[PDB]
Order: C-alpha cells, then structure tokens, then sequence
C-alpha cells in the first residue's frame, strides 16, 4: 500500500540519520592509519 | 489363415529376440573381438579409452 | 519573401475580407479533413463487417475434434497475423472465428483482452457487435 | 460555409495576437491542402528511404559476416598449408 | 541353354561395363563429400577411439557429447573381417543400433540393422537388407519390418536397381511398395534416377514419380579442390532449394563450405592438431533470421603404435 | 520487361521454384566454363 | 474414413500392377546396353 | 590554520601509505583476472578494429555477433587524450551507450555516462560521477538518474570510500542513498569492504548490511600461473556460491578455468592465431544439465604499421 | 476361512493336473507371505542398484567431461608453449 | 528337493487334508492381502480429504489480481509438481487450489482432464468430490 | 516549489538534449580524432575496418 | 556422526551456505599449503 506523509517523514529522518553514520564512520577510517601507527608504538 | 494361439506363441518370440539382442549383442561384439583380435589386449585395457 | 510576409500579415491583420477569404478556403479545407476520415472509418467498417460475412459463408466446424483443431488453427492464425500491423482485420477475423467455436466466448473475450493487442480487439470488437449472433 | 458566419471574424488586431500566434500564422501561409499533401508525401519519403538504408545495411551486414565467417578459416587454413611447403621446399 | 547363356555372357562381357555402386551413392560425391550436410552439429562433441587390430579390424569408440539432440553419452564397438562386419552403438538411454553385414558371395551381401528402445515406446525396427553387385549392375531389396502376423504381409518393402549403361552413363530404378495396416491398401511409389559419371565430372538426377526432383553436379577444380551443387524440388505446395558447396584439401585441414538458396550459410574446418587429434569446428549462419549454431568437436585415436604392423582386412563389408 | 519477370520471380506460387533452378543454371555454367578453376584455385 | 473392402481390393491389384510394370522397365535397363551398342553401330 | 594542516599533511606523508584504488576493483584480481565470468559469450563474435593513432589514442570498432542476448551489429569508436576519454558504441537498434571522462585534476576526474533508446521505451539513464584519489586514500560519489523536476531530490546516490590502513592493508565504505518516487520515502543501503594486499596474494571482502558477504582470494603459482577462489553468500532465503580457477599465461595463449559449488564448469581459450588476429573459445558446462554454451570468436588489429612509431599516450583515463 | 468350504476341494487327481497348473504348483511351494516379502525387497533391491549404477555412470561421465574439457585446450596450449620453448633454446 | 517335491506333490494330490491345510493358509494368506489394499486405500483417501481441508484452512484469494496470480501460481505450482510421481497429491492440491479460484471450473477440468495425468486426475477427482462446494 | 510551466520547459530540455547526443555524439567522437590524428588518415580510410 | 554431519550438510535451509563454506575453506587451504604450485606449475 502507499505510505502515509507521517512515515515518509519517519523514513527520511532515518535514511539521512544512517548515512550521517556513514560519513562519521568515515571520518574514522580517515583518521584510522594514525591510530594504528599508535599501535606498533604501544609496545 | 494363422491360429490366434500361434501369432500369440510368435509375438512372444519376436519379444524374447527384442530382449536378447538388447542386453546380449554388445557383449556379443566384444568377445569376438576380444577372442579373436591380433593380439589379444589386457581386460581392463580391452575397454580402457586411452590407458 | 519578409517584404510579402509583412504585406500578408498586415492584410490579414487590418483587412477582414483578406481573413474571409483565407478563412473560407480553411473552413472549406477542415470540411473536406472531416468528410474524408468519415468515408475511412465507414469503408473500413465495411471491410469488418465483411469479414464476419465472409467466415459465416465458409462455415464453422461442428464436431468436437474439428472444433478444437480449428479453435487451435483459428488462435495459432490469430497470433500469427497479431505480429503483422497490416493483418489487425485478419487476426481479428481469426480470433473471431475461434471465439465463435469456443463453447464460452465470454471467458475466451477475457483472454483476449489481455493477450490481444487493442487495435486487433477494436476490429474484433466491432466485429462482435456485427455478428449479434455471437454468443 | 456561410458569409455570415465567417462574418464573426469581423475585428483582429497586430497587437494582439499573441507571440505564438504570430509564430502559428507562419504555419498558416501555406495553404493546408498543399502542406498537407506535402506532408504525406513527406511521411510515405521519409519510410522508403529508412527501408531503403536497412536493407543496404542489412545487405552489407551478410556480406560482412559471410566474408569473416569463410575467409578467416580459410585464410588460416591456407595460411597454415603454406608453411608446410615453405617447410618441406627447404628439404 | 547354357549354350546361350554362355554366349550371352560372352557377348556381355565385350561391352565392357563396370558396377555402378549402390542407387544412394549416385550423389555421394555431392552429398556428402562437398555439402556440409552430414558434418554440422551443434554443442561440443569428444570421440575417444581405441583400436585393438587392423586384420580382424575391432575398435572400441566413446562419444560424448552435450547439445541438440544429441546423446550425452554413446558407447560403440565394432568387429569387421573380409566376409562380415557387425557394429553396434547404445546410448546412455539404452537406445541400441546395430550392424550386421555378412557376404555369402563376393557379389552377394545381406545387411541386417536393428534400433531398440526400452521402456520408453519409441518405435523398434527391423530392417533386413539383400545387395547384388553384378559385372555391370546392381540389385537391391529391402524389408522394413516385415510381417505377417495379421495373415498377410505388413511392414516396408523397396526394390532397387542401377544398371551401367555405357562406361560413363548409368540409369536406375527404384521402386516402393508399403501397407501400414492390412485394414488398409498397401501404397506403391517409384523413383527414377540415372548418372552420367567422367574423371573430371559427375551429374546424377532422382525424379520421384510424385514430382520431386534431385538433382546435383560435381566438378574436380584441381588436386586440392572441389565444389558441387545440389538442386532439390518438391511438389507436395511448390518447394525448391538450390545448395552450392565447395571442399578445400589441404595437408593438414579440410574446409567445406556450402550456401544455398534459402539464406543459410555453413562451414566446417577440420584440423589435424595432433597426429591422434582432429578438431571441429561446424558453423551454420542463417542470414533470414541471423542466428548462429556452433559446434565444436574432438576425436581421438590411441591404438596404433601396437597397430602399426597390422594391415586393414580388404573389402570388409561396411 | 521486369514486370513480366519479377512476377514469375518474386511474387508466385512457383517463386521458390524459378529461384532455385535460376541459381543452379548460373552455379553449373560457373564451374563449367572454367571461371572457377580461375577464381577459387 | 475407413476404406470399404472392395475399395481396399482395388487398391491391391493397382499397385501390384504398378509394380509389375516396374520389373518390366527393370528387364529393359538389364537389356538396354545392347540396344545402345546398337545405335553406335547404326552409322 | 595551515600551521597544523601543514603539521598534520607531514604527520600523515611520514606513513607511506598509498592510493588502494577504486572500490570496486579490491577483487579485480579475481573477479576478472581469473574467474571466467567476464570473458564467457555464447555463439559468434567478430571485432574489427582499426586504430589510427596512439598519442592521441583513437580507434574505430566494428562488433558482428549472433547469439544470446548478442546485438547482430555494434558500432564503436573512441578517442583518448591524458586529459580526457570520449567512447561511444550503438547497437543495430539505435541503442547507444556513451562514456565521458575528464581529468580537472590529476587527483579529481569526472565521469559521464549515457545510454539512450530511440522509440521502444527502454530506461534510458545518466551516471554522474565524481572521483578523487589521494595520497591515502580515494573517495566517490555517484548520481544516477539525479532529478528534482518533482521539486525534491530524486534518482540513485553512491558515495564510496576506500582507505589504505597499511602499506598492506586497505579498510573502505559504501553508502546507498536511493529514492525512485517522492510518493515513496528514501531507501538507504551502507557496505563494508575491506582488502589485505601483499606481493603474492591478496584477499578482500564485501560485506552488505543487507547480510551478503563477497569474499576472495588470489595467489601467484609462479611467474605464469595464478588462480583463485571467490565465494558469496546472500540472505534476501539463504544461498551461497563459491568459485575456484586458475589462469596459465603462455607465450602465445591464455587459458582460464573454473568451477563452482553449483556444478558449473567453464574455460576460456584466447590465442594469438596470426600478430592482428587473436581467437578465443568459451565453453561454460552445467552438470547438473548437461548443456553446454559454446562462443568462438576472433579480434582484429589492422593499424599498427603507422602507428609502430608512436607511443600510447600515458595515464589515459580509461 | 471355514472347514466345510476348503472341503469343497475334497478331491484331486495327479493326472487331472494340466501341465500349466503343474508348473504353477511349483511357484506354490514357497509359502506367499514369505515370497511376497522377498518380492518386495527384490523390487527395493533392484531400484536402489539401478540408482547406483546410475549415479556412478553419471559420476564417471561428470569426471570424463571434466578432464577433457580443461585437459584439451590445455594440452594443446601447453603442447604449443613447449615448442616455443625449444625453438628459442636452440638459439 | 525333487523327492521333498514329489512327497510333497504326492500328498497334494492325494491327501487333501494336505491340500486343506495349504488352502486354509493360502486363504488366510489372501485375506490379509485385502485387508492391506483396503487400510492404504483409505489412508491415501483421508490424505486426499485432508488436503482439500488444508487448502480451506489456508484460504483462497478474494481480489481479482490476487485470484489471477494465485491461479497462474497453482498452475505453474501443480505443472512443477506433476513432473514429480511423489507429488501427484501435491499437483493435485495446486490444480484443486486453481480450479477452486478459476470462475469456470467445468471449463478448467476439459483442460486438465486433457493436459493433466490421469494419476493426478484420480486425485484430483477425488478432491472435487470431498469438496462438494466446488461448483 | 517548481513551476509547472518551468517543469514543462526544464523537460522539454532534457528531450532535447537526448535528441541531440543521440544523434550528435558519435559523429562528435569522429570529428575529434579525424582533425586532432596524427596523421590525419583518408575520409574513406576514416571508417574503413581492414581497408 | 553422520547423522550430525549429513544433516547441515544435505538436508538443511542453509546446507547451501555450508557447502559453499565449506568448499571454500578447502579451496584456501590448498592455495597456501603450497600444494596448488606443487600440482598446478
Ligand atoms: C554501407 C551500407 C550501410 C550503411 C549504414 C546503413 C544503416 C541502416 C540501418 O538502420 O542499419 C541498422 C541495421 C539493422 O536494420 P533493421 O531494419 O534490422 O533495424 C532497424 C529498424 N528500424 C530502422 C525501423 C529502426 O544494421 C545493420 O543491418 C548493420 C549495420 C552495419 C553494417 C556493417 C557496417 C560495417 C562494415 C561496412
Ligand atoms: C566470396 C568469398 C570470399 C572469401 C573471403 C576472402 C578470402 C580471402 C583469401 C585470402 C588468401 O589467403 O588468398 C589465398 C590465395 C591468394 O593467392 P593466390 O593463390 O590467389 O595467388 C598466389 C598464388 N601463389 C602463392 C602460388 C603464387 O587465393 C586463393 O587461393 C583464393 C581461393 C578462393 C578462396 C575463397 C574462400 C572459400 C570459397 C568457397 C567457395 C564455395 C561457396 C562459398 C559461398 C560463400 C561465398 C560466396
Ligand atoms: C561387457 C560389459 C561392458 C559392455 C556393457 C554393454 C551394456 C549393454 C546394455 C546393457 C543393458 C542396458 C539396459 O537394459 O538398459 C535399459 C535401461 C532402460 O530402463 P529399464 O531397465 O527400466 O528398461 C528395461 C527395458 N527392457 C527390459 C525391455 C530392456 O537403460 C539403462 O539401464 C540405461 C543405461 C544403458 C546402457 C548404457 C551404456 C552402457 C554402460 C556404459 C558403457 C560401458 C562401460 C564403459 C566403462
Ligand atoms: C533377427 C530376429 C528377428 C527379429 C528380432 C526382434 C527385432 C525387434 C525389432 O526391432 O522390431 C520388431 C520387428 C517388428 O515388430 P512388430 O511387427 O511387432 O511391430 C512393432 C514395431 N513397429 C510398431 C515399428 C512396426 O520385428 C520383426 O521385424 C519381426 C519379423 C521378422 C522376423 C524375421
Ligand atoms: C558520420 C557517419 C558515420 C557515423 C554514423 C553514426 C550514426 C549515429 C546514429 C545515427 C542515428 C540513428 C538513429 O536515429 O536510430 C534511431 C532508429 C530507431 O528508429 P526510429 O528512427 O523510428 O526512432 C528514432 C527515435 N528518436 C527520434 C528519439 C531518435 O534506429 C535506426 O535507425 C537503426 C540504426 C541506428 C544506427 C546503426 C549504426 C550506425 C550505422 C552503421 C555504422 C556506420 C557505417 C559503417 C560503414
Ligand atoms: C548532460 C546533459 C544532461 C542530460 C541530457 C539528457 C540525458 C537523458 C538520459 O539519458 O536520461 C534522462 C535523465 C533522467 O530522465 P528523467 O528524470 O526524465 O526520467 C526518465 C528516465 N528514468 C525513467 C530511467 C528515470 O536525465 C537526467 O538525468 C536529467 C537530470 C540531470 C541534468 C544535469
Ligand atoms: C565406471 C562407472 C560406470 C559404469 C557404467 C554404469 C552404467 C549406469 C547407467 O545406467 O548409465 C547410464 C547413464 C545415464 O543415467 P541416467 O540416470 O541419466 O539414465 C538412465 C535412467 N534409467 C536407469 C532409469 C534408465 O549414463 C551415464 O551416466 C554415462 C555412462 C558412461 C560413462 C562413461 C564411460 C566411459 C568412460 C569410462
Ligand atoms: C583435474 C584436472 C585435470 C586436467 C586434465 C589433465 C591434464 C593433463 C596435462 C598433461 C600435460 O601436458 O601435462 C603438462 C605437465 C607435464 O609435465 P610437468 O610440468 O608435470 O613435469 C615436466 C616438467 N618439465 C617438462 C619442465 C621437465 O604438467 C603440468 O604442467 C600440469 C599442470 C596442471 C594442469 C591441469 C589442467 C588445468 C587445471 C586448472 C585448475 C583450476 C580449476 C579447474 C577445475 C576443474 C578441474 C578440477
Ligand atoms: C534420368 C535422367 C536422364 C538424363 C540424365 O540423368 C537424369 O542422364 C545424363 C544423360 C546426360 C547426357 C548424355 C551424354 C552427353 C554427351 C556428352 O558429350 C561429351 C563428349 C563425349 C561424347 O561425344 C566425348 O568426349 C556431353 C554431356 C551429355 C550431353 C550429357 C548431359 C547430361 C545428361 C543429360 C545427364 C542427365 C542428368
Ligand atoms: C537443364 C538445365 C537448363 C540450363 C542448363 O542446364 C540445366 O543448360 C546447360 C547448358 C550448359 C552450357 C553448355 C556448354 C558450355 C560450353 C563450355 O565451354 C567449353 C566448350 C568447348 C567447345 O569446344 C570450348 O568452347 C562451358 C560450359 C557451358 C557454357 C555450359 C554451362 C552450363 C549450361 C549453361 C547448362 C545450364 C545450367
Ligand atoms: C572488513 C573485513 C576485515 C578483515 C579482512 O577483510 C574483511 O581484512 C583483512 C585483515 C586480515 C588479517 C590482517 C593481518 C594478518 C597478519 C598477517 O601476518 C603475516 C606476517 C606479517 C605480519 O606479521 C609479516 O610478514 C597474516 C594475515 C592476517 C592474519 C590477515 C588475515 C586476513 C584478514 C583477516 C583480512 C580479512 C579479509
Ligand atoms: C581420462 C579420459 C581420457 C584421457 C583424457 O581425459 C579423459 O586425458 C587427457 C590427456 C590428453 C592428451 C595429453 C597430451 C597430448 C599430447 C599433445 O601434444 C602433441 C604434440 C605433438 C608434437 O609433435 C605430438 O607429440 C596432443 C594432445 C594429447 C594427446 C592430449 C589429447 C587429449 C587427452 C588425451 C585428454 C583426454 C580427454
Ligand atoms: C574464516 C574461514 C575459516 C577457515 C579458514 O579461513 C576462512 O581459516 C584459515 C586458517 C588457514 C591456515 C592458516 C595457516 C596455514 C599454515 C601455512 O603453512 C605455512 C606456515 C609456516 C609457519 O612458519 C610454515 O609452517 C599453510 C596454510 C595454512 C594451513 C592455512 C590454510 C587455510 C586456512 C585453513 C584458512 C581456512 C580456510
């Protein structure tokens, strides 16, 4: 069936909320290779 | 002309031959060969395909 | 070719018997449009109610095999022609011709109107509503 | 078909035809019985040239594929002859 | 008389004739040594051959294969000597065909085949067959499941004969005589045929006494080539093709191509890659409707280092 | 001329019939005069 | 439909006939070589 | 400030990290260096090629095929620069499919893609995207079909990720971002992939929120011999593949095979026949049918005398 | 199964007996129950043999196949790569 | 075993309390037989009338799309089946489902009692008779 | 939002376009290399495949 | 044992992903073992 204005509303926030997820998760992999390097040099 | 008994008794002949030849003529081909081929091959190799 | 332009469109714009006449010529040539696609549709009807007295002079099986086979041949002919855009009237009169064997032409009109293409069913149409024997 | 009625169009105006309609009235200046005889000349053209192009093209597409598909073994298979009487004529 | 005989024999054999060979060979050098016809296939195709011996010849032979109607496995044996030759080949279905020619004269053979199928109904057949090879003719008859169970005879029945008319022409006939059904009245046919045979070139015709006409022509166009063209005309409708082929022979490959009037387009390359292996490859392009069948094949042959010695067994009767 | 030829060329019931005996009357005529020998040898 | 005895009776003699008359051409062919020696001979 | 960016870039230059290249190639080694998936056709196949220079790079393609889902007639040509690449091919039908890429920046490149359909109504679709490549890392983004006629955003979104952890080992993202209809609310997909590269072998996987895992391996059996093995597991039901092959570089041929858990079985033959021609033969079996598809064809190069003397231009944007 | 109606079969003859029915009175020496149990299991028996021996013909076709669709165009492209070899090491 | 035959063809041709003894467990033996045929035939009876009873439980599409697709995928369901002996109950089941949902069942048993086995047909007659609300 | 007149030409430019690189694009990629060769090959040779 | 095997590996809803598993973990371990060089090159 079609969709109420209501969830459709619901289903945007969330699919923007994941990918805002995404890019932060992103920013970690950018930012991955100097934690790591940490790593070899904890020890 | 023919009795009912007897074309009875030959179809039953002509389905025993059916049957014969479908199991008996292709071992028939290989013993002749096998019994009387110049030389005569090894059994495991007289129907091996290229060993 | 401007220079007459102007002339023309200044005539037609200030002078209304230069618009009468060009608009009497026009009025003429819309009657002419209308008459002419008037005689199509009519031979046409024609050729549709033609073809379902023609089927009815070379007869319809009446045993059952002959039926079904002729049925078959009748929906085989009928996809056949359906492929060709110039056979629409002869896939119509297949399809007919199988409909009027068919012992449930209702049910078989159905199949037909999802099998078959519209400009074959419009022809196939009109060829029910000539043939008001068609059961 | 009447003088009255075609009478109707009594008034018109420069100004007040609208842009299209100034553009419209370019289709006007040709006399609908010739441009519409025109345009089926046009449409019945236009088909027989793109049957005449499939059709040439359709043609050179077998002559195409037939050329490959019995010269390219045979030019190996010739090809493939030749080296062996280059070969056997060094003997 | 033997007194005329022996003249007639006499007066026979100053004319210096010769055998025409088999009626279904007038058009051999056409039909199957130039067309395509009994080389295409589609799919992929293996032969795996073992020869045991040349003299009594006996080879064992596996095919499998993987496209249109073919058998995804058939497994083949055959024996053969200078007065008999009996084959036999069955399918992973168990469908068997067999072979058994056996000469009671030099001039004289009988050729008996059968075609099994087991608890599927695919119709069995019989066929018992009786060839004459004269100093200058040929005779033939063939029965076709024959029977007389139902009290009178059934099945198919077809006479043969060719005779040479001078060292160069032969004329033919054929005749049919068929009953399905003793319910039913048995159908005759006949078919005319003749050949007109050079070194250089042969032309043979088959006119069925129906309407259908055969006809082809073969032409040598040197040592390593040959073409032949085969027209065929049927009057069932009114149907005609006309089929123009030509072979190449080279050292190691052998090519063939054909076209023929209805648009199609085939080829087959043969190449010896190996001294055991020959590869092909079969292509058929039907431009009406631009689809193509490919089919790609290998046989092998294995036996013959022991085998070299030996010799083929003369005129085994295949 | 080409209407009483494409008739009995294109457009009967024998078409099919003309069309194969026409092509065989050239394919004979060009083995035998030699031009094949010339051509694909 | 289903042929008729005397129907199935004539059929019999007509094709035994067509094929008499086959052997009979057959007879001609095994003596036709002769009669072409001939016509060599006729000039 | 760029006294820390500055701190930061030398910080980051210390690592010798390196570009780990687009996403989806982290399984090009496999997925199309050995397993056959990208080279199997069926029937026919013919290339004409012509090339006409190499700096510029620009040649013209003429395809001929007949069979499966195979277009009778493909017309292509294509011009490259180090700045920019232009290709486009149309079908028989009128169906067109174009390529544009450009180079702003040796580190940012732009690609356009388009594939029209004339009167028939087949989608017709543009893809637009966006690349960069660092020293560490790259980053894409791709539109399809983006449209806001409806006056909201609409079309396909891709943004991908791929960063190089090591100078061995590569960790990426992937986020979807769809919405075919207004009327309808977004859908939103994220994939991780991730690849571990060493001289001898490399391994990667992909796996979807969704529940699919594609994984692979690829390692070097010599200097002419390299297989490896793919496997993908999808849970829309549960099912699963996997794939093992190998690759033979010889002199003049290259042979892939492989075989997967579903019983297919499938090799690739490509050899160098002739120095313009290359031959390639495709046979794909499927034992649990015993059909097999069988492609034959052949490519053809006839521009290289002139061209001998010049040099493809370098770091062509294919 | 009553007394008085098996006595309905009171007398027999050795010589009545038709050579058919002699014949038969052989299969009727082994008990029914017993025999139509054996049948049975022959009839398991046979099935799952003919599975077998369909299943291993099917297997050893899968291998054959197998070996000659990758062991072919390989021997050949090896075969090929060899000769290369050894006309380049006669250099 | 020839003089053990012969005793024994001895005593069954001239004793007849031998013959009576053999006979009463041969007719033993034959009761037991039909008594087996009869228990299978109702079990397989109660299986078809349990299936036209599980198909009531699971209900039939009412909307016309829903009645044409669940139609279509009986179909195609009982065709896949029909290929399998094992599933004859089941084909049927999905030929019943179909026919149940078809407008015109009568038409629809002309096309099965032609393009369906009869094995399947026997279970399907069946079904059509427990299910004396098919119309 | 959007004008549905500014929706209607913004349309009508899309087909446009369409029309244009589907006819314009591939003549385009040939106009390019033909004067941008090196060298410049022959207007029959341009298209020719093996000629 | 069997019985424990046969059934995840024959006769389960997911008897597909385990033999895909499976096979893969084979497949793997060949490669590395070394084996494939020794067999293949
Ligand atoms: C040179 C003669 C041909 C020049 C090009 C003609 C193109 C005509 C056409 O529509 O072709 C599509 C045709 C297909 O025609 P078709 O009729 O099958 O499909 C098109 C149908 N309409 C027009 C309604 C959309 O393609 C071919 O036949 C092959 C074209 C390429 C031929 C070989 C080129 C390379 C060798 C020289
Ligand atoms: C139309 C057919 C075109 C075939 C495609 C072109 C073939 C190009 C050959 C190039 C080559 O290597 O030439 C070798 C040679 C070239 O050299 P040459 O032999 O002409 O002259 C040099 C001779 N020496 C070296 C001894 C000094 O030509 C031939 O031998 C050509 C023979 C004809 C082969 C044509 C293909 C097969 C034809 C089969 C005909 C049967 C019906 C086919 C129906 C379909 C075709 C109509
Ligand atoms: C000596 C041993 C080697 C030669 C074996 C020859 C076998 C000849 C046929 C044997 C019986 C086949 C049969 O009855 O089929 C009927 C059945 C048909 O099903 P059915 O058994 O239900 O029907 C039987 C029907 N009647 C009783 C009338 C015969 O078919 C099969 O069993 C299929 C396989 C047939 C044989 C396949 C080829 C031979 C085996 C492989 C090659 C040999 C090994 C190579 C290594
Ligand atoms: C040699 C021995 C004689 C034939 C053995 C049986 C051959 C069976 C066969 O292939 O077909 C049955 C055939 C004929 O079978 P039929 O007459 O029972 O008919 C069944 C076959 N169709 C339906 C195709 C006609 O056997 C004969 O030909 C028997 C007569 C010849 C006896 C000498
Ligand atoms: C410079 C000349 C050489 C390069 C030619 C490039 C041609 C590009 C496409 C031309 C237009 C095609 C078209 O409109 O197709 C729509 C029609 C579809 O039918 P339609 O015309 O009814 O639909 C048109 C739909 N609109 C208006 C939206 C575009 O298709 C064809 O006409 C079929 C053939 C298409 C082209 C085939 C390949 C090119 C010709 C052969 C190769 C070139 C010669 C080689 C020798
Ligand atoms: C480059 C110029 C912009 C695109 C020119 C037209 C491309 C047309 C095309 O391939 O698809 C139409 C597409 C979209 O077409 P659309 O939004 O009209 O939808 C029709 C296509 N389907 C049904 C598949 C969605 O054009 C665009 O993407 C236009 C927006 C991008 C403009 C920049
Ligand atoms: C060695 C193992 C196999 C020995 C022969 C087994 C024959 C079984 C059988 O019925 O085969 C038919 C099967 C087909 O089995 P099928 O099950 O597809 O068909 C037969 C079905 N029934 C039994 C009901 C009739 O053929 C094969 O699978 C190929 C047989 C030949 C295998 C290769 C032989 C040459 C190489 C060694
Ligand atoms: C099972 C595969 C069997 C392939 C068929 C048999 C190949 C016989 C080769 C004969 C030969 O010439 O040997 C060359 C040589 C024989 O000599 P050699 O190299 O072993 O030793 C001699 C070396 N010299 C000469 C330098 C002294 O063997 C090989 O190199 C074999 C390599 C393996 C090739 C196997 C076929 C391709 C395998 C692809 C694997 C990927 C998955 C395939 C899936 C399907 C198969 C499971
Ligand atoms: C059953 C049907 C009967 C017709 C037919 O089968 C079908 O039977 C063949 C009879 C043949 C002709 C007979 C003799 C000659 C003389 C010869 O002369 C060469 C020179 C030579 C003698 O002078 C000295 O070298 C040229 C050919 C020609 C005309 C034949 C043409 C083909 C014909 C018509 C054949 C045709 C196919
Ligand atoms: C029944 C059908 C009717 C049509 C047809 O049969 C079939 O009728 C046949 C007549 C044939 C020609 C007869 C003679 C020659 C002369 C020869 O040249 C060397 C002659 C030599 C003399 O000394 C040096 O000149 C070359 C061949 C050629 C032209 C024949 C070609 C094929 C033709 C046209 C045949 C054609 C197909
Ligand atoms: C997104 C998902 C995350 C996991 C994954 O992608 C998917 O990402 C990779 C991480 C990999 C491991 C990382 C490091 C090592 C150490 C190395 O040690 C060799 C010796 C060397 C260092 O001591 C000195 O030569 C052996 C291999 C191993 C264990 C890898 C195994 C494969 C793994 C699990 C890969 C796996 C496919
Ligand atoms: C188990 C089943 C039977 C066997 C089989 O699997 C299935 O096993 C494979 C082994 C293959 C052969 C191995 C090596 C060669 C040598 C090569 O090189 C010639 C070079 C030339 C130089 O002058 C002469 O020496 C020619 C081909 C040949 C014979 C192969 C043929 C195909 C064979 C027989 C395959 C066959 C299908
Ligand atoms: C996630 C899935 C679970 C199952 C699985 O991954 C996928 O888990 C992995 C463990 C792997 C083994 C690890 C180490 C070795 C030792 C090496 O020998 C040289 C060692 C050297 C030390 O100095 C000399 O001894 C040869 C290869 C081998 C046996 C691997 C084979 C593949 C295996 C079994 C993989 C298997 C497929």
């Amino acid at each position: 069936p079609q969709p109420s204005p209501e969830e459709l509303r619901a289903a945007e926030a969330e699919a923007a909320s994941t990918i805002q997820r995404a890019i932060a998760t992103a920013a970690v992999l950018y930012l991955a290779p100097f934690i790591v390097d940490a790593v070899y040099k904890m020890f | 002309l023919g009795a009912d008994s007897k074309q009875e008794r030959i179809s039953k002949l002509i389905e025993i031959s059916r049957v014969v030849i479908h199991y008996g003529y292709l071992p028939m081909i290989l013993y002749l060969g096998y019994t009387r081929s110049e030389p005569k091959p090894s059994i495991i190799r007289l129907l091996s395909p290229l060993s | 070719v401007l220079a007459y332009a102007a002339y023309f469109d200044y005539q037609r714009r200030h002078n209304a018997e230069f618009r009468r006449q060009l608009r009497r010529n026009e009025r003429r040539q819309a009657r002419a449009e209308k008459d002419l696609a008037e005689a199509s549709a009519k031979a046409q009807r024609q050729r549709i109610k033609q073809a379902v007295d023609e089927a009815k002079e070379e007869g319809f099986p009446t045993s059952a095999e002959d039926k079904e086979a002729f049925f078959l041949e009748q929906v085989q002919a009928g996809e056949m022609m359906s492929a060709d855009p110039s056979k629409h009237l002869e896939a119509a009169l297949c399809f007919y011709k199988a409909l009027k064997v068919y012992p449930t032409p209702g049910d078989l009109i159905n199949i037909y109107d999802k099998t078959v293409s519209k400009p074959i069913l419009d022809i196939l149409a009109e060829m029910i509503a000539y043939d008001s024997s068609l059961r | 078909d009447t003088d009255s009625e075609i009478s109707t169009e009594s008034n018109f105006d420069p100004s007040e035809e609208t842009l299209a309609d100034r553009l419209h009235a370019l289709r006007d200046m040709v006399p609908p019985a010739y441009r519409g005889w025109i345009y089926h000349k046009y449409e019945q053209t236009t088909s027989a040239v793109r049957k005449a192009l499939s059709f040439a093209g359709r043609a050179a597409w077998t002559v195409s594929v037939t050329a490959l598909l019995v010269g390219v073994p045979f030019s190996l298979a010739y090809g493939e002859d030749q080296q062996y009487a280059a070969m056997e004529q060094e003997q | 008389l033997s007194d005329l005989y022996d003249a007639f024999q006499e007066r026979r054999q100053k004319l210096g004739l010769s055998n025409p060979g088999l009626v279904e060979n007038i058009a051999k050098e056409v039909q199957r040594d130039v067309l395509t016809t009994n080389l295409m296939f589609s799919g992929l195709r293996a032969d795996l051959t073992k020869a045991f011996s040349l003299n009594p010849l006996f080879q064992v032979s596996h095919q499998f294969a993987m496209g249109e109607r073919l058998s995804p496995y058939t497994f083949a044996a055959l024996y053969g000597t200078s007065k008999m030759f009996a084959q036999g080949n069955i399918d992973d279905q168990g469908n068997l065909s067999t072979t058994f020619n056996y000469r009671w004269t030099p001039s004289f053979t009988t050729k008996t085949r059968f075609q099994i199928t087991p608890g599927a109904t695919g119709q069995d057949m019989a066929q018992f067959e009786h060839e004459y090879s004269g100093a200058d003719f040929t005779a033939t008859i063939k029965a076709l499941n024959p029977s007389f169970l139902e009290g009178g005879l059934t099945g198919i029945f077809v006479g043969q004969y060719l005779q040479s008319i001078t060292p160069k022409l032969s004329l033919g006939l054929e005749a049919v005589w068929q009953r399905a059904g003793l319910t039913q009245g048995p159908d005759t046919a006949i078919s005319y045929v003749g050949r007109y045979k050079t070194e250089n070139w042969i032309a043979s015709a088959q006119l069925q006494a129906q309407g259908a006409l055969n006809a082809s022509y073969w032409q040598r166009l040197g040592e390593k080539v040959q073409a032949g063209v085969d027209m065929t005309l049927s009057v069932n409708t009114k149907e005609g093709i006309t089929t123009f082929g030509a072979k190449y022979d080279f050292r190691m490959s052998t090519f063939r191509a054909q076209i023929d009037t209805k648009g199609k387009l085939s080829c087959v390359l043969e190449k010896r890659v190996a001294a055991p292996v020959m590869m092909t490859f079969a292509a058929d392009v039907d431009h009406f409707t631009q689809q193509a069948k490919v089919g790609v094949g290998i046989s092998i042959e294995a036996g013959g280092e022991e085998l070299q010695d030996q010799q083929p067994a003369p005129n085994i009767p295949f | 001329p080409i209407t009483g030829a494409y008739n009995a060329l294109f457009v009967s019931e024998n078409a099919s019939i003309v069309r194969s005996v026409v092509a065989f009357g050239l394919a004979v005529t060009f083995l035998a005069s030699g031009w094949a020998e010339a051509i694909l040898s």
